[PDB]
């Protein structure tokens, strides 16, 4: 003491904070493409009319 | 609905399905706000006449 008190450097806290994935589970599918855009066609073909 | 021995078996189902009517409308193949009790002893006939 006196100048400055000496001391112990004890190992040192981390806490590394994540978001962990859940909702990419339900996206399972990957595509890189470098085409501007993509498009799907959506057809509906109601067969219950008499 | 069984007794033990296996009497008074009711067996229960439940309809909800609509078809699309003449109209375009939809409506249900069975009467919502009513229950059917039917056997295989109706018997019935799918009966087609001459085209």
């Amino acid at each position: 003491a006196g100048l400055y008190t000496t001391y112990q450097l004890l190992e040192v806290q981390r806490k590394l904070k994540t978001l962990p994935a859940f909702f990419l589970q339900w996206f399972p599918r990957q595509i890189n493409f470098q085409e501007d855009m993509i498009a799907f066609d959506k057809v509906i073909q109601d067969v219950t009319r008499v | 609905l069984v007794g033990a021995n296996g009497a008074g078996r009711m067996r229960i189902w439940v309809n909800t399905q609509k078809y699309r009517d003449q109209n375009d409308q939809e409506q249900f193949l069975m009467k919502q706000k009513a229950v059917m009790g039917i056997s295989s002893a109706i018997e019935g006939v799918r009966c087609f006449g001459a085209i």
